[PDB]
């Protein structure tokens, strides 16, 4: 199966 | 042997500042991964490969002005909660940290996101990468 990493950077 | 099933699971680090990145990985943040596994005599091996890496680090496309750079995660098992030892892509390790008596297993795993290049190349706005989690027992 499948581990996603995600998130939002900001500046 | 049969190998696991895994189920698919994110670890989604919500907002991120880039000011605050280190270039060696930070912002720890600990996930965990259920599987169903019908054969579970021996010790489980978990293997985990991605498509995009670098030094042994997941490399999140599209985050950097130059786009062999980037945001990078890095993966670590697991001991007692405790962060335990990087994992090295592509290779098995033992989960440190396993749950579940009966064919429903859970293992704790460890993240930390880097970057590669310069923090200034850095793309701000979300972004998203994957791996492919193998485990069977032996």
């Amino acid at each position: 199966s499948d581990v996603a990493f995600r998130g939002n950077l900001l500046d | 042997v049969p190998a696991c099933t895994v189920s698919n699971t994110t670890v989604d680090w919500q907002d991120v500042e880039i000011q605050t990145l280190s270039q060696n990985g930070n912002h720890e943040k600990e996930f965990t991964v259920n599987m169903r596994c019908p054969y579970n005599l021996g010790t489980m091996k978990v293997t985990i490969t991605a498509t995009n890496t670098y030094n042994n680090a997941i490399l999140v496309q599209n985050t950097s002005n130059t786009s062999s750079d980037g945001l990078l995660v890095y993966l670590y098992n697991s001991n007692a909660g405790n962060i335990g030892t990087a994992i090295t892509l592509g290779t098995p390790f033992t989960p440190g940290k396993i749950t579940g008596n009966n064919a429903d297993k859970t293992i704790s795993l460890h993240a930390k996101l880097g970057y590669k290049g310069n923090m200034q190349n850095l793309i701000a706005g979300p972004f998203s990468a994957t791996a492919t989690l193998v485990a069977s027992y032996s």
